[PDB]
């Protein structure tokens, strides 16, 4: 049985990789893994990135024998705020998130202004219903211990692996309010 | 022209389209085949979500590609 | 004699696995291995985790013939702050440590209000008294570098290998000083 | 039901108990048995240090199982 | 609807309950289930207690749901 | 045909390596990585350091099969503030860059002595065009935040890495106006 | 012609792998290898640490057939900074080396009080003069991210490596000034 | 001298152009291969709109550029 | 009680001594086995020096354990 | 003595020379083997791009090093 639904994620996988930090609901997640692996994903975060880091979480997630362990991965999701992926697995229908794939290629060939343009702090306050808590509060860390360009580099990164159904319109929202720049560069 | 659909059983499916079909109407022809109600339907080409409105020419599904097709799981 | 000892390690090897990282014993452990395993090791650690790492270095532990090896491992665990451990084997009775799972499964099914409860710095420096060097002057550089999320979700990590008698009890009395959260939560 | 005990010598002893003898109970059918006094015993299950309050069915130790004892010198 | 529960010792137990239905009840059948009494029980979900007077769908347990009973 | 170019690239990759520091033309080179790579050059950045971590961003971009991912590496260099690598590579010439290896080596056996004695605020406006973006806003961030010890020693950091024709004539300049003493100690 | 050369390096191996990481002089030594085959030390620098990683290198050094291997594994040497080994190498007298071996061991077993005591930044710059780039680099991004006793840690690891004749001295010197350590205790 | 037009997509597509030429030429010679109208045509280099009136040697392109055609 | 003393060079000895002693007896006890005059022996444990005012059990020092000699 | 010099299209050239002649000298010769003049050429050995007055002694280069010759195409 539980094969079904499994398989169901398998197929459908990359979505998740591209849009998904195994971390957060690795807090979430502690008793449906041994306790170790779990740092194994840790270290293959630092080590090859968060991307990487998911496909390995989703390498050890298929294969979980036990019980109930679905709807403990929806419910993690849920609760760590990564809506539209629970959202999502839920009702298994995806579209929404290619249109983000939409304006997420967009972003990443439109990149370096972004970098240049932007004050990663004061625009962060209103876009954040858009973002991870561990995600809003790094950012702030960054461009705090190392520069304004850098932490909107990192906020970029962090928008494209959001799973906001509306997330390219709020960021559209906090800068057609907060001087201009990309209100004339980054269109709906 | 010919098509691939892969269902989550592995089990493969054989159909006859063109490049002007929408993917809902080929929704339509995998309803009209194995049963299963259109707005339960999800097919995925090469790991992507494949939209209603737009046709397999746009997504450039030539001849023998693989959809796997995913169902609404469940109650 | 040395493999009556040696049988008894690796009878619960185990405990020591999710107790230990070696690494810190490593810059005790120096003359006694080869500097192959060494750096066998740490690249385990970044690459796997703590844990394998651990299991590892019991491994390479339990390959050890030379003179003295033993209490010279001893002075190495009491050496780098993991005397509650060393306490535990020098007697070889752990039940310490099992009463500590008790409280460990409590955090480790309950860690998300920690992540979002805790400023990790104030605490620190108290059960600074209660944890690792290493970890101690870590988390810092995490919570620094990344934010206070990070911080936390490593100090859980840092607490469940904690092998610290009373542990629990030191987090609770420093946690029912600053502020509150937890006290209301975590209680015994 | 019966059991199995495993010293580090590397001999196996097997008990016969029910779920309901004590740890300590066992711990006595042991000095009883084969005369290793109670203080020293350390009976281990499947990586977990047996507690003496427990009984044999808390851990969930069936039959046919491994205890691992320890001593300590 | 129903859903989880999970005791420390391992052993995993299925309660049929309703999202009106409050804490109370869940509390109630695994008492009557495995016998643990109303007071000592605290059950967690997502790392938070379960309030007694509220309801399952306030709080967005879902079916499937794990609760970990501790006590 | 690509194969030259590629293997001419590697041909000088020494120079590359110790010039330059990925996550700026990662800014720019983004359609032409995939995220996993991306992310895998920032982490051994964080990790390793910007040497290796360059070195593998070379391992990567040479394997870059797609056309125009030249001049795609090429004007992300320019247009990133690397110009003067962009120059000496375009014509695949390189002279003015080790004629800094000389005054590189100089700066590095002075560099306590700089780091002592040079104020990063007031100099680093001056010679901003000498460093990349990132660099400069990094530095101001760390004299505020660690102190200006800290500023300095990076600040050697980064101009050693520089690859600006005259840049010790310009640094020169920016501190033989403001005071300076060791404005003696530098020279022609 | 060649194969003597080779039965000189088969007899003073084990001096070279415990003093040597082999990717550096492989960024140097291409045109004899597969571009290939780089990766696999790599992944055995990166997996099995730094030593092994150089046993291996030892491996396919030895059976490289092709023209200017040996010369080029010299010079390979002389322009990554492993100078001073290259010597011992090209004269076939490795007497230094073991004085060293010497001073080696001595730091082996004061790691420990060398973890806590030292601070690995003021040091750096002058034991830079003593060391190879990637590996300072290196202890700068660990003390960076990972507090200042895990950078020490790599900084001895990186010692024990280093074939530079005085480096002890220049330790010594280093430590002298500031004095703040166990420069009581370190004496050469 | 020949530069280039990717759609966001997938497709990339090879024009032939002079490094005196107008941002109007590049639409229009788009406009005639591809047959798509300037006026929803956005062309980006660097993350830069390009303005129709300003030329290729202007916002320093040279050969194998990547500006992207973009809609 | 007893402990072991191991040089640099890989070499090793063992030696007989009570919590109590001090490392002024040990030193001598190691000139009265390898010869070296107390004067030229540095013993290090577990990374500090040891003066010769202590005693063994200051330093926590049980059965088995190892000092570290050195030299001139 | 002898010296390497490896083309971009990987051929390996051969020349013979003394430790006294200059980057030009050898350029030159490189003009005398494969006709390719010295203008275009540019030589790098061991990570560094040889200067056109400096000589192989100057450069540290013994026999059977090996140079990359690299073009401005």
């Amino acid at each position: 049985m539980t094969t079904e639904q499994r398989r169901s994620l398998q197929a459908f996988q990359d979505y998740i990789r591209k849009t998904l930090d195994p971390t957060y609901i690795l807090s979430y997640m502690a008793p449906w893994f041994r306790e170790e692996e779990v740092q194994y994903i840790q270290a293959e975060k630092n080590n090859k990135g968060p991307m990487e880091a998911a496909t390995l979480f989703l390498k050890f997630l298929l294969e979980l024998q036990e019980e109930g362990w679905f709807r403990g991965f929806l419910d993690a999701l849920d609760h760590a705020g990564y809506s539209g992926l629970y959202e999502a697995i839920e009702s298994w229908d995806f579209k929404k998130i290619e249109k983000l794939e939409e304006y997420r290629l967009l972003l990443k060939r439109l990149q370096p202004e972004f970098k240049t343009r932007i004050i990663p702090t004061d625009i962060i306050s209103d876009l954040s219903e858009c973002l991870i808590n561990q995600e809003c509060e790094e950012i702030l860390q960054i461009c705090s211990t190392k520069g304004m360009m850098a932490g909107a580099e990192k906020l970029v990164e962090c928008l494209l692996r959001s799973d906001k159904e509306n997330w390219p319109k709020t960021l559209k929202l906090a800068l057609e309010k907060e001087r201009n720049k990309f209100s004339e560069l980054w269109i709906v | 022209m010919q098509i691939f659909v892969k269902t989550l059983t592995g089990k493969t499916i054989t159909l006859e389209v063109e490049p002007s079909d929408t993917i809902e109407n080929v929704k339509a022809k995998i309803q009209d085949k194995e049963g299963i109600p259109p707005d339960q339907q999800r097919l995925i080409f090469a790991g992507k979500q494949l939209e209603d409105g737009r046709t397999l020419s746009d997504y450039n599904i030539q001849k023998e590609s693989t959809l796997h097709l995913v169902l609404r799981l469940r109650g």
